[PDB]
C-alpha cells in the first residue's frame, strides 16, 4: 500500500562544500542562458553548475517484513552543484586546510 | 680555486527568473518521517512504479561480567536494519541496497504545489534493482553443476 | 636516473663511464660505478660463503 | 569480439546454431532474448600482438615533461615539431622502432621506413 | 658434422632443420573460428578457390589459420607435408585442405 | 589506524599459459578455500556479466582482457543471485554460523569488516570495494598480457621506514591493550564478588 | 618521529579503547563503564 | 643521504575533501564508459574517484603545497601514461629536498 | 701526454659514432640478429663489444 | 616561498632533474676538467641542490671520492667508524 503523491516532482539536488553543507543543518534563482546563474541570499553569489542536465532512474520518496507509510515525491530533473566571493571562498578553502587539535 | 672565509664584510658593504522564498519545513514530521533517495539500475527510461504493478508493498525482509565489543549506536542501529527493502505484488520484483557514500551532505529542492520550495535533506539512499525477471536460480544444484 | 629523458641507450646513460680516475667522474657516472663496484663485494661475500663450503 | 548484449537483461550473447535458416544467432543465457550474428566470424585468437602499441596518446600526452623531444615534420601537418617515445608494448621480442606525436594536427606517425 | 661433409656451409643447413623443434604455433600468426554453411563452399572468398582444386555430410564449422611466410621460410617447408601430418595425427576425419 | 590488520588479499590467475582453465580465484581472509572472483562481483552486488567486465576492462574496444575474462565469466554461470553467492560464500569459509539466517549474513560481515581494511570498514561502500578489486584484476591481465613489466618490489618508492615514533607506537599499542584487559579482570571480579 | 609520536599519536591509542562497559542483572539491572580521557605526560 | 628526511605522516582528510570540491567525480557514481578518458585518483593507494581534467588539477595542487596549504612532505604524482594520479601522506616515506 | 689525451678523445668519440649508427639502424628495423638471440640481445652485443673494444 | 621542493622516490618517477644549475639551466676548454653531458633537454623541473650531498655521513669525509675505485670508498666508510679520535667534549 505504498503511497505515490506525484512521483513526477522535479528536484535539483546539489553537492555543496561542508561550509555550505553545515550552514543548512533562502534562494533566488536568476536563471540565465546556458549561463546558469544563482543569486544567493545574504552572503556571496555562487552560481549553479550543469552537473548533469538529465538524470534518470533516481526518485525521491519519504517513509513514516513490516512496512511503513511510504510516499513518493518525484524525480531529479537536473543534478546540480554550487559554483563557488570566490576569492574569499578560495581564501576560505586555504583557511579550511589550517586547522589543528588540542 | 680553494675555500674562502672573508666575503662576510661585503654584506656590510651591501648594507525572467523566479525568486522562490524558502523556509525549513517544521521538524515534528522529521521525527516521524525519514526521507531517503530511491534509485534504479533497470537502465529504463523512467521505470515508474505506476507501471510496475498493483498492489505495491515496500518493506524490509548465568553469564557473569563480560567483555563486549563496542560500536557507535547509529552504526549499531544500522547494524540491526540488515533486512533488505523489498517491494512486490502478492510478477516483477525489486530490492534496494545501501550505498552510504552520498546520503550524508544533500538537501533536496522540493518544488511543491506552490512555486516556493521546502528544502529537505536525505536521511538515507537506496539502490533498488530489478531482480529475477528471467526468474532463474540454482542455489542448490550449483555445487554439483560446477563439476561438469 | 631522473636526470635523463626516457629511452636513452647512449653509453653515458646506460652506464658507460668515459672519464678516467685521474680526473674524476661525474655524478651520473660516479653513481653507476658504485653499483658496479658493489656487485663485486656481494659476489666476493658469496664466494667466501660458497667456495669455503664446497671445499669442505 | 564486439559481442552485443541482451536488452532488459543485458548479458553476453553465446552463439546459437541457426541451421534451419542456415545462419548464426546469439542467445542470452539468462533470458531467452535472441538475435542473429552480425558477422561470419566466431572466434579469433590472434597469437601475435598489433594492438595497444600506441597507448597513452591524449590531448595532453605531448605536454608531458620527461619525454625526449625531436624535430621532424608531421607529414600531413607539415610542422617540424614533435615528441616521441618507445613502443608501449613492454615485450622483449618487440623491435625498437619509434612513435612520434604531432602537435599541429596531432598525427601520430612512427619512424619506420619499411612500412608507413 | 659428418666427416666428409665437414666445412660445408649448405650441408650444415640440411641438418639444422633436421633436429630443430618446429612447433606449428611458432609459425602461426592467428587462428580463426568461423561457421561455414556449406562444407564445400565458404562465405569468405579466399577459401573458395582452393576447394575445387582438391575437388576437381560434414560439420558446418570452419577453422582457418594464418602463418608468416618468413617464419615458414626460415625453416622452409610446405603445407602439403603439414596437412597429411595433421591428417595422420588424428585421422582422415578432420577434412583439411591447405593453401599452397 | 586500528588493530593494524595484516589482511593481504591475493588474486590468483589459475591455469598455466596456453592450457585451459585460465580462471582467476581470489582469497578472502578467514575462508577455507579460494573463490572465483566473478562470485565476489555478484557478492558485492554486480549481477550482470557486462557490469562485471565494465568494472575491470575500462576500454570497450580492447578485448584480449575480455578474452581472458571469458572462462572465468562462465565459471560464474552457476550463480545468478547475490544472496545465493553470499550464502554460498558463508558456507565456503568457517561456516560455524549454524543459523542459516546468520550464515549468509556472515558473508556480509567479512566483506564489510575483514575485506580490504583500507578504503573502508563501515557498511554501504560495497560498490567502491568492487571497483578497487576490479582495478586490481585489471592490472593482473596487463602483466599477464605483458603490456607492463613485472612489478619490481625492490623499488624504493615501495619502501617505508619505521622510525622510533611508529616503532614505539605499535609496541606501545599492544602494551596499552594488555593494560586494559587486566583492568577488565579486576573490574569483573569486584562486580562478581561485590568487593571494593 | 618521537616528538610527533608523543604529541599526536599517543592520544590516538587512548581514544580507540577509551571505554569498556560491564553489566550485571538484578531482580532492573545495573551496568558499569570505565572511560579514559586526555593523556598527560610528566 | 645527508639531505634525506623521512615523512612523519599527516591526516589525508583535507586533500580528499579538497579533491571532491575540484571535480573529482565520486567513484560510487563512476560510469567508465560514460567517461572513458578518466584519470583515476589514489590517496595512499586508496582509490577515491576519478577526474577529467587532471592537468588543471595537478599544478593547482603543487601550488597549494608550495603555498604551504598542503604540507610539503605530502608526495603527489601525476602519471600521464597510466591516466592515474597518486597522492601520498604516509608516515615513513623517504624524501629529499630539491 | 697532451697529444695522447687528445688521441684518446678521438678514440672515445669514434666509438660513439659506431654506437650512434647502430642505434639508428635498430630504430629503422634494419639490424638482423643472428640465429639464437633477439634483436635487443644482438643489439646489446655490438654495443658492449664496441665500448670494451674502445677502452682496450 | 616555494623555491625548493620535497621529493620522494615515487615523485622522482615523473620529473626531470638537471644536474648543476648554471651548468644546464642556461641555454647555449680544459681537458683536465671531467667531461660532462650538455643541456640538450629543456623541459626540466628540478635541479640538484648539490650533487655531492648524495653521500652519507661516513662517506662525506673522503677527499676526492670521485677519484677512487668505488669499493675503496666503502672500505673508508667502514673503518671511519672505528677511527680513534675525540667523540665528545665532555
Ligand atoms: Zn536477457
Ligand atoms: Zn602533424
Amino acid at each position: 500500500d505504498l503511497d505515490l503523491e506525484r512521483s513526477n516532482r522535479q528536484v535539483w539536488l546539489v553537492r555543496l562544500p561542508m561550509f555550505l553543507a553545515e550552514k543548512w543543518r533562502l534562494g533566488k534563482i536568476r536563471i540565465n542562458k546556458s549561463k546558469i546563474t544563482l543569486l544567493l541570499n545574504e552572503p556571496h553569489e555562487y552560481d549553479l553548475e550543469l552537473t548533469k542536465k538529465v538524470v534518470e532512474n533516481e526518485y525521491v520518496f519519504t517513509e513514516q517484513t513490516i512496512p511503513k507509510k511510504t510516499a513518493i515525491v518525484g524525480t531529479v530533473c537536473h543534478e546540480c552543484q554550487v559554483m563557488p566571493y570566490h576569492k574569499i571562498v578560495e581564501q576560505r578553502r586555504n583557511i579550511v586546510k589550517l586547522n589543528n587539535k588540542e | 680555486f680553494i675555500k674562502r672565509d672573508r666575503m662576510r664584510r661585503n654584506f656590510l658593504r651591501m648594507r525572467e527568473y523566479n525568486e522562490f522564498p524558502l523556509r525549513a519545513i517544521p521538524k515534528e514530521d522529521l521525527e516521524n518521517m525519514r526521507t531517503h533517495l530511491l534509485k534504479f539500475q533497470s537502465k529504463k527510461k523512467i521505470n515508474p512504479v505506476t507501471d510496475f504493478h498493483l498492489p505495491v508493498r515496500l518493506h524490509r525482509k548465568r553469564k557473569t561480567r563480560q567483555l563486549k565489543v563496542l560500536d557507535e549506536n547509529a552504526k549499531k542501529l544500522r547494524f540491526e536494519e540488515f533486512y533488505p527493502w523489498v517491494m512486490e505484488d502478492f510478477y516483477n520484483t525489486w530490492v534496494g541496497s545501501y550505498e552510504a557514500g552520498n546520503s550524508d551532505s544533500y538537501v533536496l529542492l522540493s518544488v511543491e504545489d506552490d512555486g516556493s520550495f521546502t528544502m529537505i535533506p536525505a536521511d538515507k539512499v537506496y539502490k533498488f534493482t530489478a531482480r529475477n525477471k528471467y526468474a532463474t536460480l540454482t542455489i542448490d544444484e550449483a555445487e554439483k553443476r560446477m563439476d561438469k | 636516473l631522473p636526470h635523463f629523458s626516457k629511452d636513452d641507450y647512449s653509453p653515458e646513460s646506460k652506464g658507460f663511464v668515459e672519464n678516467s680516475y685521474l680526473r674524476g667522474l661525474t655524478p651520473q657516472e660516479f653513481f653507476f660505478h658504485a653499483m658496479g663496484g658493489r656487485e663485486g663485494l656481494i659476489d666476493t661475500a658469496v664466494k667466501t660463503a660458497e667456495t669455503g663450503y664446497i671445499q669442505r | 569480439t564486439t559481442f552485443r548484449f541482451c536488452r532488459d537483461c543485458n548479458n553476453m550473447l553465446y552463439p546459437r546454431e541457426d541451421k534451419e535458416n542456415n545462419r548464426l544467432l546469439f542467445e542470452c543465457r539468462t533470458c531467452s532474448y535472441v538475435e542473429e550474428a552480425g558477422s561470419p566470424l566466431v572466434y579469433r585468437h590472434e597469437l601475435i600482438t598489433n594492438i595497444g602499441e600506441t597507448a597513452g596518446v591524449v590531448q595532453d600526452i605531448g605536454s608531458d615533461p620527461t619525454l625526449p623531444r625531436s624535430d621532424r615534420e608531421c607529414p600531413k601537418c607539415h610542422s617540424r615539431e614533435n615528441v616521441f617515445f618507445q613502443s608501449q608494448q613492454r615485450r622483449k621480442d618487440t623491435s625498437m622502432v619509434l612513435f612520434f606525436v604531432c602537435l599541429s594536427c596531432s598525427h601520430i606517425f612512427t619512424s619506420d621506413q619499411k612500412n608507413k | 658434422l659428418e666427416p666428409g661433409h665437414a666445412a660445408d656451409q649448405e650441408q650444415a643447413k640440411l641438418i639444422r632443420s633436421a633436429i630443430e623443434h618446429t612447433t606449428l604455433k611458432s609459425v602461426t600468426i592467428a587462428s580463426e573460428i568461423y561457421y561455414d554453411p556449406d562444407p564445400r563452399s565458404t562465405v569468405i572468398p579466399e577459401d573458395e578457390e582452393i576447394i575445387q582444386l582438391h575437388f576437381s555430410q560434414q560439420s558446418p564449422w570452419l577453422l582457418r589459420l594464418e602463418l608468416d611466410r618468413a617464419a615458414m621460410n626460415d625453416k622452409d617447408l610446405t603445407m602439403g607435408q603439414v596437412g597429411e601430418r595433421i591428417k595422420q595425427t588424428f585421422k582422415n576425419d578432420l577434412f583439411v585442405i591447405w593453401s599452397e | 589506524k586500528g588493530s593494524r590488520f595484516i589482511s593481504t588479499l591475493q588474486v590468483k590467475l589459475y591455469g598455466r599459459e596456453g592450457s585451459s582453465a585460465r580462471t582467476i580465484k581470489a582469497t578472502l581472509p578467514y575462508i577455507k578455500q579460494d573463490i572465483p572472483i566473478v562470485i565476489i562481483f555478484r557478492a558485492l552486488g554486480i549481477i550482470p556479466d557486462g557490469e562485471i567486465l565494465e568494472h575491470i576492462c575500462y576500454d570497450v574496444n580492447d578485448w584480449q582482457m575480455l578474452e581472458m575474462l571469458k572462462p572465468c565469466v562462465e565459471d560464474g554461470f552457476v550463480i545468478q543471485d547475490r544472496e545465493t553467492a553470499l550464502d554460498f560464500i558463508g558456507r565456503r569459509g568457517t561456516a560455524l554460523g549454524i543459523k542459516k539466517e546468520k550464515r549468509i549474513q556472515y558473508a556480509k560481515d567479512i566483506l564489510q569488516k575483514e575485506f580490504l581494511p583500507h578504503i573502508t570498514q563501515l557498511e554501504g561502500f560495497e560498490s567502491r570495494k568492487a571497483f578497487f578489486l576490479g582495478y586490481m584484476i585489471n592490472r593482473l591481465l596487463l602483466c599477464a598480457l605483458d603490456r607492463k613489466d613485472q612489478d619490481d618490489r625492490d623499488h624504493f618508492g615501495k619502501k617505508r621506514l619505521d622510525l622510533a615514533g611508529p616503532l614505539l607506537a605499535q609496541l606501545f599499542k599492544t602494551l596499552f591493550k594488555k593494560l586494559t584487559k587486566d583492568i577488565f579482570r579486576y573490574m569483573q571480579r569486584t562486580v562478581e564478588e561485590a568487593h571494593d | 618521529s618521537f616528538n610527533q609520536f608523543v604529541d599526536y599519536t599517543l592520544q590516538d591509542i587512548i581514544c580507540e579503547d577509551s571505554t569498556l562497559i560491564l553489566e550485571q542483572l538484578a531482580q532492573i539491572s545495573r551496568k558499569y563503564e570505565i572511560s579514559f580521557g586526555k593523556i598527560y605526560v610528566t | 643521504s645527508l639531505m634525506s628526511c623521512i615523512s612523519v605522516g599527516t591526516d589525508p582528510m583535507p586533500i580528499i575533501t579538497f579533491l571532491s570540491e575540484w571535480g573529482m567525480e565520486p567513484l560510487e557514481d563512476y560510469v567508465p564508459h560514460q567517461s572513458p578518458d578518466a584519470t583515476r585518483v589514489f590517496v595512499n593507494g586508496v582509490w577515491h574517484g576519478v577526474h577529467r581534467n587532471p592537468a588543471r588539477l595537478m599544478e593547482t595542487l603543487r601550488t597549494l603545497r608550495r603555498k604551504g596549504d598542503i604540507n610539503p612532505e605530502v608526495s603527489m604524482i601525476r602519471d600521464i601514461r597510466e591516466k592515474e594520479l597518486k597522492i601520498f601522506t604516509d608516515a615513513g616515506r623517504v624524501y629529499r629536498p630539491l | 701526454d697532451g697529444p695522447t689525451m687528445r688521441e684518446i678523445t678521438e678514440t672515445i668519440a669514434e666509438a660513439k659514432k659506431k654506437v650512434l649508427d647502430v642505434t639508428k639502424e635498430a630504430q629503422a628495423n634494419l639490424l638482423t640478429a643472428k640465429h639464437g638471440m633477439t634483436l635487443r640481445e644482438s643489439f646489446e652485443d655490438n654495443v658492449v663489444r664496441f665500448l670494451n673494444e674502445a677502452r682496450d | 616561498e616555494g623555491l625548493v621542493e620535497y621529493i620522494d622516490a615515487e615523485e622522482e618517477e615523473s620529473i626531470l632533474i638537471a644536474m648543476q644549475p648554471e651548468d644546464l639551466e642556461p641555454a647555449e676548454v680544459d681537458p683536465a676538467k671531467r667531461i660532462r653531458v650538455s643541456h640538450h633537454a629543456t623541459t626540466f623541473t628540478h635541479c640538484e641542490i648539490h650533487p655531492s650531498m648524495i653521500l652519507g655521513v661516513a662517506a662525506s669525509i673522503i677527499p676526492f671520492p670521485d677519484h677512487n675505485q668505488s669499493p675503496r670508498n666503502t672500505y673508508q666508510s667502514a673503518m671511519g667508524k672505528q677511527a680513534m679520535g675525540v667523540f665528545l667534549t665532555n
